[PDB]
C-alpha cells in the first residue's frame, strides 16, 4: 500500500508538470498572437 | 583430544517481505511496471522484485 501510494503520487506529480508544461506554452503563443494581431 | 572442535550452527532463509525491501520496491516498479512495458514493449518474462 506504501508502494501504491507512493507511486500514485508520483504520477499525478507528473501529469501536473505535463498539464503545466501546455498551459504556458499555449498562454505564451496566445498572448504572442495576441500582440502579432494588434499590430496588424 | 587433538582434533580442533568444530561446532555447527545452521540457519534457512527464504524471499523478503516486501514492507523490509523498502523504497527499493517503489524505485524498482517504476522502472520496470511503467517505463520498460509501455515505452518499448519488450514482452519479457521476470521474477518478481523480491
Amino acid at each position: 500500500w506504501a508502494a501504491r501510494t507512493i507511486f500514485m503520487k508520483s504520477q499525478i506529480k507528473r501529469q501536473e508538470a505535463v498539464a503545466k508544461a501546455i498551459y504556458d506554452r499555449e498562454v505564451r503563443s496566445v498572448e504572442l498572437a495576441l500582440k502579432i494581431a494588434q499590430q496588424q | 583430544y587433538l582434533v580442533k572442535q568444530e561446532w555447527g550452527a545452521t540457519s534457512i532463509t527464504d524471499k523478503p517481505t516486501v514492507n523490509m525491501l523498502g523504497g527499493y520496491y517503489s524505485q524498482q516498479q517504476f522502472l520496470r511496471n511503467l517505463d520498460a512495458r509501455s515505452f518499448s514493449s519488450p514482452q519479457p518474462e521476470q521474477p518478481s522484485i523480491s
